[PDB]
């Protein structure tokens, strides 16, 4: 089944605010490929303010580093998946919803469908046949 | 001119259609009744309509 | 069936009440011949085969291909703002048959009730089927036959 | 009333009428299956953006 | 037509990983395997191809 | 037979209009066809609909959207006064031009393809030119045209082999020009939106064509003088013209230098009173608009 | 056996074009059974069941097609239909009924596009 992660990390050091977000695509990353699961895209989303002032782990949280994962992974392993995130005290926020397969196999991400790239071919095709 | 009432059988619809398919059997929509249609005052069309819009 | 006799005689009912002209019946053996009893009676202007659209102008072969989307279509008369077919009930219905001998078909044709069927009034028709077919009470009679008591067309 | 209610189908008919079922049944398989494969060759395409090492 | 080289054999091998990963019954919604089931049964008791009825 | 005679009437002549009869948009054309009854037929209400209108209406011009309705009224507006902005257009006598030196649209001339060089620009305009398409009708044009596109794929496989077979073997530069030429070559014989519906020139506005002088007992007139109104005392922002309301149309005016000290004093105002200008030019835009200058001719 | 068909379609398309024989290819030349490699050798490794179904549908289309086409001509032609039936065998096809006679057609039209296909 593909799956679409979007996870909110804490940016605890403001030189590398980046760092956690790398150090975490990593961790999930190397689950999904070693059981068996494909990563078909990481699109990170940028630092953003958060809505409200959030809590975990006996801390609190005014921003976040936001990145999308789409991969590829049995039920079994989304679920592992989920249960190291909702662990993890780095992750703030993590949701992992289903993409429907049904109809074709190759769906973007929903940012890129939400813009009208429904494939990621169609998001390839215009980075080589136009770029 | 179009008649009304009149059923396309089967038989008269020997050649495959737009999809490639033959047509061996009444669809649904050849199975239901239709006398509504014989009662219904035609909606009158005319080709110079479509010109003088 | 004489489920479909049944739907019949109360779907023509209908279409006297609104005094719609022409109306179609399913095409079956029976139905045919209760049609046509009905046509050669003075009950129906017309009787057609036809399809589920209407009535068939030139003739067509009626098969398997085409047997489900098959009709009667049959013409209701009105006269001096009456429906000359008003009324059309079974006798013998799906859950108690009554099967008659000659004897009682002339006791109903002379006023009297044969088991609760009121008996045969002035210008009313009653069907009877004998052997698949069917035909006019007094017909039966002058046949000798037993039979089935369909129905009353008035 | 004397033509006859139904016609029965002749052997040749059934034979032509098989066949066009036949037909109507392998072709609907065969482009279900061209389908199947035309996606396989454009997720062929992309498969180097995937990641499984 | 032609007169970027070829692609690394271990390209193209991960390339066909990604396609069995993403393809893998162990990996798909348990009514997947369920219609396979059918497709089997239903083989194992047709009359004659086709037979679905 | 009776169905030939409707179809020649005078109601079926009127083409179907469902606009909205109180439009408060921007209209820049006319919307409706008016209707005109005689003084005789007004008399009696008689204006060649369905039904009487009522008896109230005075004005012997209106515009309607339906004959009857569920609420057992016409749908009708009164009102005529698009024919007096063309009629006062004509008076301006003020041929509209094309800003862009186009062919002139009522003459049937000898055009050839220097235009058609883009053809890969109007054969995708079909598939491209779906501002307002639905998303799924749209969707259509993808399937449909694929297939019918697909249709040619053997006698494009043949042709291109035979000749351009070099460019198949070389390069791919050339080949897509073969194909756009392919297949505008394979639809010209189609019909692809064969009727074009948008607007023809001056879409009836004006049939003049430039050139003719005014003669006047006072000699040949070189500029036309025509009353004109100020709508704003400040230039449209953004913009270095005022705005004048000449004849029923909105014109942008340009002064000769500086503009004159009534707008000032008249502030908000400056729309009640009357100016003399000078019609410069007038062209007509896609839209179906007409750009109008003017000249705010000042007593000197 | 951990060679796979792209690798070993890879050496038998490099040994085609560089004249290298390892006696990798003459196990290959057992683990397919393909003992000439040749370019038309690949392609009769790589085949696939769907090309043969492409052609036998068009085949079925045709028959259908051509078994149609061939009675409505006939039918619409009443002398060539009763040459026709003579000249398969028919014995005075003229005196013959419009649904005993079309099905003769029927069945040799039938018998002239499957019989001698």
């Amino acid at each position: 089944m593909l799956y679409e992660l979007i996870g909110l990390v804490r940016i605890t050091n403001s030189n590398a605010p980046k760092l956690e977000a790398k150090e975490l695509s990593s961790t999930i990353g190397k689950l999904i490929i070693q059981n068996r699961g494909v990563v078909r895209d990481i699109v990170p989303m940028g630092i953003r303010y958060l809505p409200k002032i959030m809590k975990k782990d006996q801390e609190k949280h005014f921003r976040a580093y936001h990145f999308l994962m789409l991969f590829d992974s049995s039920a079994a392993v989304q679920s592992e998946i989920l249960r190291t995130l909702k662990k993890d005290p780095r992750v703030i926020r993590s949701s992992i919803v289903k993409v429907d397969l049904d109809k074709q196999l190759d769906r973007a991400s929903s940012l890129h469908r939400s813009l009208g790239k429904k494939s990621i071919l169609e998001l390839v095709n215009e980075d080589y046949q136009s770029i | 001119g179009h008649i009304i009432g009149k059923l396309v059988d089967v038989t008269e619809q020997p050649h495959a259609n737009n999809k490639g398919l033959y047509k061996t059997r009444p669809n649904s929509s050849d199975k239901r009744v239709g006398v509504k249609r014989l009662y219904r005052p035609p909606k009158l069309t005319y080709v110079e309509d479509r010109l003088r819009s | 069936s004489l489920v479909k006799l049944a739907n019949t005689c109360a779907h023509l009912q209908n279409c006297s009440k609104v005094r719609v002209a022409l109306t179609s019946i399913p095409y079956t053996k029976l139905q045919l011949q209760f049609a046509y009893n009905l046509y050669q009676q003075g009950f129906l202007s017309s009787l057609q085969k036809g399809s589920t659209m209407g009535p068939d102008k030139d003739f067509v072969e009626v098969t398997p291909d085409n047997i489900s989307t098959r009709r009667l279509w049959v013409g209701l008369k009105y006269r001096d703002n009456k429906p000359v077919l008003s009324s059309c009930k079974l006798i013998s219905k799906p859950n108690s048959r009554i099967h008659l001998p000659m004897e009682d078909m002339k006791k109903l044709c002379s006023g009297v009730t044969i088991r609760n069927i009121k008996p045969l009034q002035p210008g009313e028709l009653i069907l009877v089927r004998a052997h698949n077919n069917i035909m006019d009470i007094n017909e039966a009679i002058s046949k000798k036959l037993d039979g089935e008591v369909l129905c009353r067309v008035k | 009333m004397s033509q006859p209610l139904l016609r029965n189908r002749s052997p040749e008919e059934s034979e032509l009428l098989k066949l066009k079922r036949n037909y109507n049944r392998s072709l609907l398989n065969f482009q279900a299956h061209k389908k199947k494969l035309n996606e396989l060759l454009n997720l062929y395409h992309v498969a180097n953006e995937f990641i499984v090492t | 037509s032609g007169l970027v080289g070829i692609e690394d054999i271990e390209k193209l091998e991960d390339r066909r990983e990604a396609i069995l990963r993403i393809l893998s019954m162990r990996n798909s919604e348990n009514k997947n395997a369920i219609k396979m089931a059918v497709e089997l049964a239903r083989k194992e008791f047709e009359r004659f191809p086709g037979d679905t009825g | 037979t009776l169905a030939e005679l409707l179809g020649r009437s005078r109601i079926a002549q009127v083409a179907n209009n469902h606009k909205p009869l109180t439009y408060t948009g921007k209209k820049f054309h006319p919307t409706h066809q008016i209707i005109e009854t005689k003084p005789s037929t007004l008399y009696r209400q008689e204006w060649g609909l369905k039904s009487a209108i009522p008896s109230k209406i005075k004005s012997r011009y209106l515009v309607y959207n339906d004959l009857d309705t569920l609420e057992r009224i016409t749908t009708f507006e009164p009102r005529g006064g698009t024919q007096w902005n063309r009629l006062r257009f004509q008076e301006m006598g003020v041929p509209i031009v094309s800003n862009i030196g186009r062919q002139n649209p009522f003459f049937k001339y000898i055009s050839r393809p220097e235009d058609e060089s883009h053809a890969k620009l109007s054969l995708f305009k079909e598939m491209k030119g779906d501002t307002d398409i639905s998303p799924a009708a749209m969707k259509k044009r993808l399937k449909k045209i694929t297939a019918l596109i697909r249709s040619f794929q053997d006698e494009f496989k043949e042709w291109l082999v035979e000749n351009h077979p070099d460019e198949l073997k070389l390069n791919s530069n050339k080949l897509e020009d073969y194909v756009v030429k392919f297949l505008n070559k394979k639809l010209e014989t189609k019909t692809n939106k064969k009727f074009n519906t948008e607007i023809i020139g001056t879409g009836g506005l004006s049939y003049s064509l430039p050139g003719k002088l005014k003669n006047s007992p006072n000699g040949v007139i070189q500029r036309t003088v025509v009353p004109g109104r100020i709508l704003n005392v400040v230039k449209e922002n953004n913009d270095n013209k005022w705005l004048a309301a000449i004849g029923g149309f909105v014109a942008d005016v340009v002064f000769f230098q500086s503009p004159p000290s009534s707008f000032n004093s008249m502030g908000d105002f400056i729309r009640m009173k009357t100016f003399l200008f000078e019609i410069l030019e007038a062209s007509m835009e896609k839209n179906g608009s007409v750009s109008m200058h003017a000249r705010l001719l000042e007593p000197q | 056996e951990k060679t796979t068909l792209l690798r070993d379609i890879r050496t038998i398309q490099d040994a085609l074009s560089s004249g290298s024989t390892p006696k990798e290819l003459l196990e290959i030349k057992q683990r397919y059974g393909i003992q000439d490699f040749s370019q038309e050798t690949v392609r009769q490794l790589l085949q696939l069941d769907i090309s043969g179904l492409e052609v036998n549908l068009e085949k079925q289309r045709s028959l259908i097609d051509r078994i149609q086409t061939r009675l409505s001509e006939l039918l619409s032609n009443d002398l060539k239909c009763d040459q026709f039936l003579k000249d398969h065998g028919v014995e005075d096809p003229l005196t013959l009924k419009k649904n005993i006679k079309k099905n003769l057609l029927r069945k040799h039209v039938m018998m002239d596009m499957q019989q001698p296909s």
